[PDB]
């Protein structure tokens, strides 16, 4: 059950890079791909994203419409355990337009990339599906990430579709017109992806800036907890255990309907030497403050629910604190999904921490992250401010029509049972 | 006459392992599957070599397949101690499990691995003499378990047709690991097998977790412990068809004496004393208190109250020093105290098998060595309070159409689930009917 | 209670105390909806791979 | 902190006590179909039991005894007095044929035209005034009978009483105290029937417990003898006795299990 990770753009690049060196820490692999860890629970699962000089390759393919971003992936740490076929880009660049990816720009490289893809799928004795990251807010990998997913579904229609999507925020922005490409990114993802894993570069900041109290965080800092989350949710994936994760059951378990698989993360302890007691892991664990979306649960109700607790720890008191949770918090558990917030523990810590809790949760909350970008998009899109630059690849209004309806009717879908 | 065994899913296999090591330690057949005590090698039709097969060099084989969509689990088999006492076709692995889905195991994979399985079976069945039936241990959650394991089922009612089948449930526990949708592929494998199951005996982890937290001061009973004290349970019953015995002696004698409407085939198990090894001295509980423990709800294997059913059958299955006399004494002691009552249409009486034989625990286990046990099969009404509560589960997701669109996606239809709901609720109306007054 | 059909052998015995009195589907099915489901399944996939190429 | 969840709204006496659980600061009150209640206030007609005590890390209790019907229903009542050895002299007799078997002849041909047949009380006693003896008795999840001390009294041709006046009047005109007089036997009685249906309705093992609080009705003839009546599963209380009888039960029953005398011990 291998699983074939795809990182498109700046932003998917870097986040992605990262995750490749966090989680190859934790599996002690090092940046030549050699291994010296000392625990075979690490060598156990690694298939799962690394394939084997004894040395094991990430199964990455890393895409982009400008050499910058990934030639300096390559310069960096793990630069060498990646694969050089792997990496795949171009020069034209996407200059921030979602068309100028998901058409004109990037309808090229797209089959190079599937190439690459393709051999990676056939080398794996099992596909478990695909991993994706990207940001939905600007132009290689909001756009052309789409697309791929698009043709890597038509290849592959029987293999489980992953993407960590950074939704686009005011607080850090790029361009005026991030809205649109989030609102257009949306849309694909609602048909083309089983999971979604939304992290809001909004909160991240605040994240940062508040909690952390960093003044002005940088893209490294929301990177930070980006790889954290990331090794979080991938955790039951990578290391074996009770509960061996798999992209099919996870959407089996966390997807009572197919368009709301919109998961809001959430990660504690948010970096340190004083590891949290079970308790507060727990209490962290179901802070908003420690959700990497920017969604207060409390606004919402909570479909489903996993809970990950990697490091030495009470079993039972892990159990005895999820029960209180549930048992104080029942009116944010929807009653027609029954026990449907379920709890495992991995006995490898993340990497400096004595122990911590990941969080994945379904709530109809999300559903303020797409109102967010549907009312940017609804402001421009009124006096159809900008618009030229997509007009002129051959988009059409119509087009923003539909995907902004769509994210409205996705927002509506939440409300629904929320209520 | 042989009782080939089939084991479907995690549990089944799991929990296979461990009956099959625990009959290797009662029939004193080593690792290797040579037995020293016997002496037809390769030969013989001693009463073990019901569920044991005699090869030429003098080794023993289990009669039974373990299959599973996945491989990690029965590849732990074929790597482990009992490695050896299996051979290797009885072990059929796949590729990919259902992912929790009764269709995807049933429909999507069932019909890609059916025919295998039944190949394998068959060839068991081949070597057998006389095929008495199949056991068949699944649990009703796992996809691969419901599934694969109804599939099988029917496919095995048409070609054993006569062959009597016995089924090993097990019935979903939130408190043990669990998928959102087990209650849909419990309610699905139930309605499909119903009729091709003789009787079905379930065992919910929810009593067996905390028995194990109780009796044996387990905080977080693993699925080790769960499956050691079920083995102990699933050797009462099988103990009957391995030994010589005048009660239970073949398949048929479970249906007869236990399953007084076809429908009603499930009979709640009820097993004592369980003894905590750590504990190094052990009051010695008598046949009258084991006897009596048996009508205590926490020794039942799936909590339910039977003072509010009436009873249809009930049969006492005592291993160790356990004499008539202290059976009769207990039953009268118990009878006069307790709140027994019985369906006019059956008369008030228990069936006693005693085995001199002592119970057997594994070494190193949790469970304490003790000189007598008894473990009672009952069919009363109340065991249609487990139904209901899964029915409930079903329904409260039902109503949204929660998750079935995955099974959907798997070819199945949306009408099974109200075909299958139906069949449940008129199954709680038969239970009612025949204990409610 | 009255104790009846006891049996003695050298594994055990057994015996029947009463306290009181009393008062199919073909292979063919089989398969043709096993391959129903596939075709439903086909159905769809080929509606997904049509949306796909539109 | 504490769940509970009413599913009885028709419950005087229990709408009280969950109000009690409020104001106590641990206690709240959660949908009446959420699954995660501490604390049930069942309703009084087809209460599910066998979906409670099954919710991991919860304890579970219920305002009602399952299989506290037989002593509860006028039939079941008489059945099970007739039927249990152990149930009877304080009883009166009620009623297939053998109720012709009539051949004083009062009961309460053409009432056989229009239910259980008892003889009914020619000689009742009258303070000419009639008065029915009402008292309330709770049992917690140990079985332990407890009477509420107060107790109500609810002209007569052959053809609200508090209990310290119903004494005064005894000793004034009878030389008697109620406690002597009527009031042990009542005892008797209570602690006969209850402890009768113990073995079948105890929850002492169930994976859930109970709690229930009970109305017996007591009719006193001439010679100063106490006669059961009815048992009431759900009886109300006097409005006076409301606010004690209420509290008492939200400490003896709620807060025994549920840990944050008005009542006569008759069992513990
Ligand atoms: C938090 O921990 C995780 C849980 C899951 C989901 C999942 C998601 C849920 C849920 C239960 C389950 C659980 N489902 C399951 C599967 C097989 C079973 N067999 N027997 C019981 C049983 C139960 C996981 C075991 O495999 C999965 O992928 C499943 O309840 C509501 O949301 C995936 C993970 O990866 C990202 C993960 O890591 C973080
Ligand atoms: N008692 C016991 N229960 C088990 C065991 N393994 C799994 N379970 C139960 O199994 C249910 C899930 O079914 P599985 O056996 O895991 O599923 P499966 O048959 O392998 O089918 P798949 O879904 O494809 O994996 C849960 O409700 C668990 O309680 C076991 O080894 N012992
Ligand atoms: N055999 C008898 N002799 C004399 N009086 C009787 C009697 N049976 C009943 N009564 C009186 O008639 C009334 C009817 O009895 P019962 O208690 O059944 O009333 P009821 O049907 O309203 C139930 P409850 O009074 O508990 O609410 C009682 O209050 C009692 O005082
Ligand atoms: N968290 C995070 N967000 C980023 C990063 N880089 C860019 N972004 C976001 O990505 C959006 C712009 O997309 P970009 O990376 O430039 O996409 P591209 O056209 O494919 O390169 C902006 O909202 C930034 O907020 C990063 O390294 N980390
Ligand atoms: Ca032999
Ligand atoms: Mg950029
Ligand atoms: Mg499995
Ligand atoms: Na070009």
């Amino acid at each position: 059950r291998e699983i074939v990770h795809i990182q498109a753009g700046q932003c998917g690049n870097q986040i992605g890079a990262k995750f490749w060196e966090v989680i190859s820490d934790e599996h002690g692999i090092d940046p030549t791909g050699s291994y010296h860890g000392d625990s075979d629970l690490q060598l156990e699962r690694i298939n799962v994203y690394y394939n084997e000089g004894n040395k094991y390759v990430p199964r990455a393919i890393l895409v982009d419409l400008e050499p910058g971003t990934m030639d300096s992936v390559r310069s960096g740490p793990f630069g060498q355990i990646f694969r050089p076929d792997n990496f795949v880009f171009g020069q034209s660049g996407a200059g921030n337009n979602w068309a100028k990816g998901h058409y004109t720009e990037g309808a090229e490289l797209v089959d190079s990339v599937l190439d690459v893809v393709r051999k990676e799928s056939e080398s794996c004795d099992c596909l478990q599906g695909f991993q994706l990251t990207h940001s939905l807010g600007g132009g290689t990998g909001s756009g052309m990430g789409t697309l791929l997913i698009s043709k890597i579904r038509e290849e592959y229609p029987d293999r489980i579709m992953n993407t960590f999507s950074v939704m686009p925020s005011p607080k850090v922005s790029d361009t005026v017109v991030e809205p649109y490409n989030a609102t257009l990114s949306v849309h694909q993802l609602v048909e083309n992806t089983d999971e979604t894993y939304c992290i809001d570069n909004e909160a991240l900041y605040d994240i940062c800036f508040r909690t952390l109290k960093l003044t002005t965080p940088t893209y490294g800092d929301l990177n930070h907890l980006v790889s954290a989350t990331m090794s979080g949710v991938t955790t039951c994936l990578r290391f074996p255990g009770q509960l061996n994760a798999d992209l099919r059951k996870l959407a089996v378990n966390m997807v009572p309907f197919p368009r709301l698989h919109f998961f809001m993360p959430g990660f504690a302890p948010l970096t340190q030497y004083r590891g949290l007691t079970v308790p507060e892991l727990t209490q962290q664990m179901f802070d908003s403050k420690n959700m990497m979306a920017a969604c207060d649960p409390r606004h919402g109700r909570y479909l489903t629910v996993a809970a990950i607790f990697r490091g030495r720890m009470s079993m039972k008191e892990v159990d005895e604190q999820m029960l209180n949770v549930q048992n104080k918090n029942s009116s944010y558990f929807v009653e027609w999904i029954p026990n449907n917030v379920k709890t495992a523990v991995c006995d490898i810590p993340p990497r400096g921490l004595k122990m911590s809790a990941t969080f994945i949760g379904n709530s109809t909350a999300i559903q303020e992250l797409f109102k967010r970008i549907s009312e940017q998009f609804t402001a421009m899109f009124r006096r159809k401010a900008f618009l030229h630059w997509y007009t002129g690849e051959g988009m059409d209004e119509m087009e923003f029509t539909e995907a902004e309806s769509n994210m409205n009717d996705l927002v509506s879908e939440y409300q629904q049972y929320q209520d | 006459r042989e009782c080939i065994s089939i084991h479907v899913g995690q549990a089944g296999v799991q929990i296979g392992n461990a009956c099959w090591e625990l009959y290797c330690l009662e029939h004193g057949i080593q690792p290797d599957g040579q037995m020293p005590s016997d002496k037809t090698i390769g030969g013989g039709d001693d009463s073990f070599n019901t569920f044991f097969s005699e090869t030429g060099a003098g080794k023993h084989v289990p009669r039974a397949v373990f299959v599973d969509l996945e491989p990690t689990v029965i590849d732990e088999v074929r790597t482990g101690t009992y490695r050896q006492l299996f051979h290797p076709e009885q072990l059929i692995t796949g590729k990919e499990d259902a992912a929790n889905n009764y269709a995807r195991g049933h429909y999507t994979i069932g019909k890609e691995i059916i025919d295998l399985v039944l190949d394998r079976i068959r060839k068991l069945a081949d070597q057998c003499t006389g095929l008495q039936g199949f056991l068949v241990f699944h649990s009703f959650g796992g996809g691969t378990g419901s599934g694969f394991t109804s599939l099988l089922m029917e496919r095995l009612s048409v070609d054993y047709g006569k062959k009597s089948k016995l089924e090993f449930s097990i019935y979903p526990a939130p408190q043990v690991s669990t998928a959102v949708v087990e209650p849909y592929n419990s309610i699905l494998t139930t309605h499909t097998t119903l009729e091709h199951s003789d009787c079905a005996f379930m065992v919910d982890n929810e009593a067996i977790y905390d028995i194990c937290r109780r009796n044996l001061d387990i905080e977080r009973p693993t699925y080790t412990n769960l499956n050691r004290l079920i083995s102990q349970i699933v050797s009462s019953i099988t103990a009957s068809l391995r030994f010589d015995g005048a009660l239970n002696v073949d398949l048929t004698e479970f249906q007869t004496n236990l399953v007084p409407y076809p429908r009603i085939h499930f009979p709640l198990a009820t097993y004592a004393p369980v003894i905590s090894a750590e504990k190094a001295y052990h009051e010695q509980l008598s046949v009258a208190e084991i006897t009596n423990a048996c009508f205590e709800p926490a020794n039942q294997m799936v909590k339910c109250d039977p003072r509010h059913g009436k009873y249809m059958a009930c049969c006492l299955l005592y291993r160790g020093d356990v004499v008539p006399k202290d059976v009769n004494a207990a039953i009268a002691t118990i009878k006069t105290k307790r709140s027994i009552q019985f369906v006019d249409w059956c008369p008030t009486g228990f069936k006693v098998g005693i085995n001199y034989q002592p119970p057997t625990v594994v070494p190193g286990g949790d469970l304490a060595k003790v000189q007598r046990a008894v473990c009672m099969l009952s069919n009363t009404t109340a065991i249609a309070e487990a139904w209901a509560r899964l029915d409930h589960k079903f329904d409260l997701m039902y109503a949204k159409r929660a998750f079935v669109h995955w099974y959907v996606g798997e070819g199945m239809e949306e009408g099974e689930f109200s075909e299958a709901r139906e069949d449940m609720a008129a199954l709680e109306k038969d239970y009612e009917e025949v204990g409610v007054d | 209670m009255e104790v009846i059909e006891l049996n003695k052998c050298t594994s055990g015995q057994s015996f029947e105390v009463i306290l009181k009195p009393p008062s199919d589907p073909s292979l063919e099915e089989i398969q043709k909806k096993l391959e129903a489901a596939e075709e439903r399944r086909k159905y769809q996939e080929a509606e997904l791979l049509k949306h796909l190429a539109e | 902190m504490y769940t509970f969840v009413v599913r009885d709204e028709n419950s005087s006496v229990y709408a009280e006590v969950s109000r009690l659980l409020l104001a106590t600061g641990q206690w709240k009150r959660l949908r009446k179909d959420n699954p995660r209640f501490n604390l049930m206030l069942g309703e009084r007609n087809r209460l599910p039991f066998g979906r409670l005590g099954h919710e991991p890390g919860l304890v579970q209790l219920v305002n009602y005894y399952r299989g506290a019907d037989k002593l509860c229903r006028k039939a079941s009542l008489v059945k099970l007095i007739k039927t249990s050895p152990e149930l009877c002299t304080w009883f009166p007799e009620s009623y297939r044929e053998v109720f012709l078997a009539y051949n004083g002849n009062v009961w309460i041909s053409e009432l056989l035209d229009f239910h259980v047949i008892q003889k009914y009380l020619e000689k009742p006693l009258l303070l000419h005034r009639k008065f029915d003896i009402r008292s309330w008795v709770l049992v917690d999840h140990l079985y332990n009978i407890y009477l509420y001390r107060e107790g109500v009294l609810r002209p007569y041709n052959s053809a609200e009483m508090f209990f310290e006046e119903f004494n005064q009047y005894l000793m004034d005109a009878l030389n008697t105290t109620l406690e002597n007089s009527i009031l042990l036997q009542i005892k008797h009685i209570i602690r006969s029937c209850l402890m009768c249906i113990e073995p079948a309705i105890s929850t002492k093992h169930l994976h859930y417990q109970s709690f229930q609080l009970f109305g017996f009705d007591f009719m006193v003839d001439e010679e100063l003898k106490v006669w059961l009546i009815e048992v009431n599963g759900a009886p109300a209380c006097a409005q006076k006795l409301y606010a004690e009888l209420c509290q008492g039960i939200v400490d003896v029953a709620i807060s025994s299990v549920f840990p944050l005398s008005i009542f006569i011990k008759l069992l513990e």
